[PDB]
C-alpha cells in the first residue's frame, strides 16, 4: 500500500507490526507471528487484519515465508513517520507490535534498543482529533536493562530484575532473556515445553512439523468433516467485567463466583485478571496501565473496570 | 580535547565575572593524555569524575536532582550522524527519566532528530531545555552570507566571550579586534520607553547611552517597524562591550489566491514537486 | 567548509600563517571567506549563561521558522505548500539582512570620511534600515591605492567612526 491507499482503508481493530530492517539484517522469522493470528480457531471475520510497517527492501525477502496468510498488508515506511503511523490508523489498532532485525550488529549495550525506545516514544506523544499514550504497544528488547527507558510514571533500578519492572509486569515489554528459565523448566518437567508449544503456536501438530519439513510452506486443502472437526480447540481472550452476563458480580464480588459461574455456564475458565494501576487508589486517576494477575486466590474483589484472561470454546 | 577546550576557554573566560557555577565532568572513558593537563590549568572548579551517563548510580553520584543543568556534547566527526543523536536522545531520557526538571542543553548533528527530542514528555522549551543543531546553524549562517558576505563571521564572533584588545598598528587588526570585543545581551527596557515607537528607542538607546538594540520580545521580532510601540515589560536584545554596560538600558530615566505561491503558514516560498530530470 | 580550521592558513597566501593562532584571528576568517563548525562550541556556553540568545539567533538565521512550522515539518517531512490568506500574507512582513553600497545617491555624501553615527541615525529614522555594522577593504587604511579586493568585518562601529566611499553597510531592512 501507499499512504493514500492506507488512509483511505478503513483499518481498524487490527495489529500493526513496525519493523527496523534493512537488506543486511537476519530474517525475524514474522511466520510465527502470523501463525498464531491465523489459527482456525477464529472466524474469517474475527481475524485481526496485520500490517507490516518498514523497509520492503527487507519484507522482500521473508514474505513468501507468509504469503498464504489471507487478511496481510505492507506499508513501504518507517516506524518514526507520524505520517506511515497516521496512515495505518495507529490510533484504532489492537496492538501495535515493536520489533528489531538490527539486535546482532554492535553489542554496546546503548546501542541495541535505540530505535524501539524512540518509536514507542514517538508513538505516546501522537496526537489526534486524544493523545496516544493509550495506544497498546509491545516493544522486543535486546538488552533488558534497557527498560527502564520505556516508561516515566515509573522507579528504576539497575539491580532490578525484569520481572518486577512496570513495563513488563504490564506486558508492554518482552525480553528473549525471560525464556532463559525454559531451559530448566523443561528438564525437571517434559511435559511443560508441549503445553506451551499447544497453547502458544496455535495448536501446530507434529503432524504439522512433518508437512512443513517436508514443503517448506504452509499446503491448503479441501473441507472435510475431520478437517473441520479440528476447529474445535479453546482460544484465549480477554473478558470485559462491564457486560450484562458478569457486570452484576463485577461490584466487589468474589473472583471464585465469576469463576464458577463462567466456567458451569460457558466452560470460559479465567485464570487471571487484569487490573488498573491505580485502582486500589481512593482517587480516580488518568492511567490506563493495567498490570496482571495470575491464579487469584478466591475471596478475591472484582472491580467493575477488570478484564479477565479466559480460554473460550469455539462455536 | 577538541571538545571541551573551545567550551572551557569561554565557560571559565575572564571578562564576564569571578564566578564559580562549572565543577564537573562525566564519561565512560578515563580522561588519559593531554586533557588531565587542561584540568591542572582548572583546578579549582573543573573535577572529572569517572562515571557512565546511562546509569542513574552515576547521574546519583554527580548529584543531578541540584545541578542547575546538563550539557550534552557530540562527536561531530561521527561515522553515522543519525546513530550519535539517537544516542544523544538516549542520554536526554536518561537525565530526564532520573530527574524531571534539570535543564538540557544538547548539540545534534542532524535538524530531523529535534523532532525526536519533543517525543520526551519531561522536557520543555519554554523552561530552557534546547537543542543546538549544527547541521541547521552551520548552513543557516552560510545561507545568510549569500545575502551579506561576512556575516557568517559577525554571528561568530557575537558569541564568544572576549575582550577588548588595544592595538597600536595602524593595520586592519586594529579596527577588527575592536569590532570582536562585543557580544549578544539582553535586558528588560526601562519604563521610561514605554508607550513609544521601537525606531525612537533605538536612536535613544544608541546616541544617549552607547548601545546598539536589535530585537525585541509580538513574541520574538528583529528591528520592528515604526507602526510598533514598545510595552510594558519587554525583553530587549543588544550589542554591547560587556554585560555590565547593559544595565543602563533598565536603569535610565530621563536624568542626563488560486495557486500555492508559499508553504502552509506564508513564511517560505513553495512550487508543487518537481522531478529531479526537470532541474538536472 | 573546513573541518580542521588550522587548515585555515593555506586558502591566502597574503596572510601571515601561525599554528598557535585562534581561527578568528586569522585573515580568511576575518574577511568571511571560512567557516568552520568548531565556531559553534561557544554557543553552548553562550546558550547556558543566557537562554534567549539561541533563539535570536535561529529566528535570524533560519530565515523566522517558528515552533508552528517546526510541528508541521515534524509531522509531514517535507515543507506543504498552502494558499493565500491576508494573514499568510501578514507573515511576510519581517526584516531580512541586506549589504547597502555607500557609493549610492541617499547615502554617498555622508561617505565622505562622515560619521557612522549620522548614517545611523537617518537611515534608521527615514526608512527603519538599522545598520549594525560596516564591511571595510582591508587596505583602505593605507595612503597607496591598492587591487586587493577583500573586505573585512567591523560589528557595532563605535560612533564618530569615519565612513570610506568604498565602505558596504550591513543592515536590517523591512519588507514591502
Ligand atoms: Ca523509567
Ligand atoms: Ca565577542
Ligand atoms: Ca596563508
Amino acid at each position: 500500500l501507499t499512504r493514500s491507499e492506507a488512509a483511505m482503508t478503513v483499518l481498524s481493530g487490527h495489529v500493526v507490526v513496525c519493523i527496523f530492517g534493512d537488506v543486511s539484517s537476519a530474517l525475524i522469522g514474522l511466520r510465527n507471528l502470523v501463525m498464531p493470528l491465523r489459527a482456525s480457531n477464529f472466524h474469517y471475520h474475527e481475524l485481526k487484519h496485520i500490517v507490516f510497517v518498514g523497509s520492503i527492501e527487507y519484507l522482500k525477502r521473508e514474505w513468501e515465508t507468509l504469503h498464504n496468510f489471507p487478511k496481510v498488508s505492507i506499508l513501504p515506511g518507517t516506524p518514526l513517520s507520524r505520517a506511515d503511523l497516521r496512515a495505518v490508523n495507529i490510533n484504532l489498532c489492537d496492538m501495535c507490535v515493536i520489533l528489531s532485525a538490527n539486535q546482532n550488529n554492535i553489542d554496546d549495550t546503548s546501542l541495541q534498543d535505540k530505535e524501539c525506545i524512540l518509536a514507542s516514544l514517538n508513538i505516546k506523544s501522537m496526537q489526534f482529533d486524544t493523545t496516544g499514550v493509550n495506544i497498546p504497544i509491545i516493544t522486543e528488547l535486546v538488552n533488558d536493562t534497557n527498560v527502564q527507558f520505556l516508561d516515566q510514571d515509573d522507579d528504576d533500578d539497575p539491580d532490578t530484575e525484569l520481572y518486577l519492572t512496570q513495563p513488563f509486569a504490564c506486558g508492554t515489554a518482552f525480553a528473549v532473556s525471560v525464556l532463559d528459565s525454559l531451559m530448566s523448566a523443561t528438564y525437571f518437567n517434559d511435559n511443560i515445553l508441549t503445553l506451551i508449544r499447544t497453547l502458544v503456536t496455535g495448536g501446530a501438530t507434529p503432524e504439522l512439523e512433518a508437512l512443513i519439513a517436508e514443503e517448506n510452506a504452509l499446503r491448503g486443502g479441501y473441507s472435510t468433516p475431520q478437517t473441520l472437526a479440528n476447529r474445535d480447540r479453546c482460544r484465549v481472550a480477554q473478558l470485559a467485567l462491564l457486560d450484562g452476563p458478569f457486570a452484576d458480580l463485577g461490584d466487589g464480588g468474589c473472583y471464585g463466583d465469576l469463576f464458577c459461574k463462567a466456567l458451569k455456564t460457558y466452560n470460559m475458565l479465567c485464570f487471571g485478571i487484569y487490573r488498573l494501576r491505580d485502582a486500589h487508589l481512593s482517587t480516580p486517576s488518568q492511567c490506563t496501565k493495567r498490570y496482571v494477575i495470575t491464579n487469584p486466590p478466591y475471596e478475591f474483589e472484582l472491580v467493575p473496570t477488570d478484564l479477565i484472561f479466559c480460554l473460550m470454546q469455539f462455536d | 580535547l577538541e571538545s571541551v577546550s573551545n567550551f572551557l576557554k569561554d565557560f571559565l573566560h575572564k571578562d564576564r565575572d569571578d564566578v564559580n557555577v562549572e565543577i564537573v565532568f562525566l564519561h565512560n572513558i578515563s580522561p588519559n593524555l593531554e586533557l588531565e593537563a587542561l584540568f591542572k590549568r582548572h583546578f579549582t572548579q573543573v573535577e572529572f569524575y569517572q562515571g557512565s551517563v546511562l546509569n542513574p548510580h552515576d547521574l546519583a553520584r554527580v548529584k543531578i536532582e541540584s545541578a542547575d543543568a546538563c550539557l550534552i556534547l557530540a562527536n561531530k566527526y561521527c561515522a553515522d550522524p543519525d546513530a550519535e543523536d539517537a544516542s544523544n536522545i538516549m542520554r536526554v531520557i536518561s537525565i530526564k527519566n532520573y530527574h524531571p526538571k534539570i535543564r538540557i542543553i544538547t548539540q545534534m548533528l542532524q535538524y530531523h532528530n529535534k523532532a525526536h527530542l519533543l517525543n520526551i514528555p519531561s522536557w520543555n522549551w519554554k523552561e530552557g531545555d534546547d537543542a543546538i543543531c549544527l547541521a541547521e546553524l552551520k548552513l543557516g549562517f552560510i545561507a545568510q552570507s549569500c545575502l551579506a558576505q561576512g556575516l557568517s563571521t559577525m554571528l561568530a564572533n557575537l558569541f564568544s566571550m572576549r575582550s577588548f584588545i588595544k592595538i597600536e598598528e595602524d593595520t586592519w587588526q586594529k579596527y577588527y579586534l575592536e569590532g570582536v570585543s562585543n557580544e549578544m545581551y539582553t535586558e528588560y527596557l526601562s519604563s521610561a520607553f514605554v508607550g513609544l515607537s521601537f525606531p525612537t528607542v533605538c536612536e535613544l538607546c544608541f546616541v544617549k547611552l552607547k548601545l546598539l538594540m536589535i530585537a525585541i520580545e509580538s513574541r520574538i521580532l528583529i528591528n520592528p517597524g515604526n507602526h510598533l510601540k514598545i510595552q510594558e515589560g519587554t525583553l530587549g536584545f543588544f550589542i554591547a562591550s560587556d554585560a555590565k554596560e547593559v544595565k543602563r538600558a533598565f536603569f535610565y530615566c530621563k536624568a542626563c489566491s488560486n495557486v500555492k505561491k508559499y508553504d502552509s503558514t506564508g513564511m517560505f516560498h513553495w512550487c508543487a514537486p518537481k522531478e529531479i530530470e526537470k532541474v538536472i
